[PDB]
C-alpha cells in the first residue's frame, strides 16, 4: 500500500539522526518514533510503541524490502524494530543513532522476532 | 572525591532511574496500579504513569536521591510531560539497552569545585562503535548527583 522506494529512501537520508526515547523529531528518534516518523510522509498512522507495531501491522512470514522486522531486547517480546531495506539488512533509530545494521549480526540475530508489512 | 569507579556506579544508577522514569514505573514499587489508556496532545500521543510516579511530586521524590533539581525539571520540559485530569503522563517511547554502560570506561574532562564531568567509552551489545558519553556530576545536599536527566542510557 505504500511507496516502498520512498519510504526506504526517506528512512536512509535520517542515518546518523541521533537518538531520544520518545523522539518523534530529526532532532531525535526511538526505534518506534523513527518508524511512524517515515511513514507518516506517505499516509497517516498512529504513533504507537513497537508492541503496538507488532500488534496492529500485518504478519508475514518474510520480510520484503519496505518491510518492518522486530527483535526482542531489553525486555521479552518485540522492544526494537526497522525497515528490512534488503540484502538481510535493516534501518533503524538505535541509541547512537540510526543505522544499517545486518540481520546476521552475532547479537540481532538471535533476537530477531519476525516480520510485519504496514 | 568522586572516583572513575565511584562516577560509574553513579551513571548506573542514573541510568536506571531515567529508564524506569521514561518506562512509567519504578518496579519496586509492587502495589503500584497503572492507568491504561492513551491521548493525543499538541501533537502527541501519550499514556498515563504508573500510580507510584503518578505525580510530578512522586517522580521527584524518586528522582532527587541521583538527579539534580534542576536536572529533573529539564527532563519533565525534554521529555515533553504532562499532567492530564491529575495524572502524570509521557509521550510513547520506546528504550534502547544498545550501550553496555556496565563495561564503558571513564575519562576525567574537568573538574572545579564541587563538579566533574568524566567522559565515558560505551561499548555496543551488537559490535558497532563505542559511544562517547559525557556524564556531569554536581553535589547537591552534599551528595554526588547527575546534573542531566538523559546522560546514561
Amino acid at each position: 500500500s505504500l511507496n516502498v522506494s520512498k519510504l526506504v529512501s526517506d528512512a536512509k537520508a535520517l542515518v546518523g539522526t541521533p537518538y531520544k526515547w520518545g523522539g518523534t523529531t530529526t532532532s531525535g528518534f526511538d526505534c518506534s518514533g523513527f518508524i511512524w516518523y517515515v511513514l507518516n510522509k506517505q499516509t497517516s498512522v498512529g504513533r504507537t510503541s513497537t508492541a503496538g507495531y507488532w500488534s496492529s501491522m500485518k504478519s508475514i512470514a518474510s520480510p520484503s524490502v519496505g518491510d518492518f522486522v522486530f527483535f526482542t531486547t531489553y525486555k521479552s517480546g518485540p522492544s526494537h524494530m526497522g525497515i528490512y531495506i534488503g540484502n538481510n539488512s535493516f534501518i533503524h533509530a538505535g541509541s547512537d543513532g540510526v543505522q544499517i545494521s545486518s540481520l546476521n549480526n552475532s547479537y540481532w540475530k538471535p533476537r530477531y522476532l519476525g516480520a510485519k508489512r504496514f | 572525591d568522586l572516583s572513575q569507579k565511584q562516577a560509574l556506579q553513579l551513571a548506573l544508577s542514573a541510568r536506571e532511574h531515567f529508564w524506569n522514569t521514561m518506562s512509567g514505573h519504578n518496579p519496586k514499587v509492587k502495589k503500584a496500579v497503572c492507568p491504561s489508556g492513551t491521548f493525543e496532545y499538541q501533537n502527541l500521543q501519550y499514556v498515563y504513569m504508573c500510580s507510584d510516579l503518578g505525580t510530578k511530586a512522586k517522580a521527584v521524590n524518586y528522582l532527587t536521591p541521583i538527579f539534580t533539581k534542576t536536572a529533573i525539571e529539564k527532563g519533565f520540559k525534554d521529555y515533553h510531560f504532562t499532567v492530564s485530569k491529575g495524572k502524570l503522563a509521557v509521550p510513547i517511547g520506546d528504550g534502547d539497552n544498545l550501550l553496555n554502560w556496565k563495561k564503558s570506561t571513564a575519562k576525567l574532562i574537568s573538574k572545579k569545585g564541587s563538579t566533574i564531568t568524566y567522559e565515558f567509552t560505551v561499548p555496543t551489545l551488537d559490535g558497532s562503535p563505542s559511544a562517547k558519553r559525557k556524564v556531569t556530576f554536581v553535589k547537591e545536599n552534599k551528595k554526588w548527583k547527575v546534573n542531566q536527566f538523559d546522560a546514561v542510557i
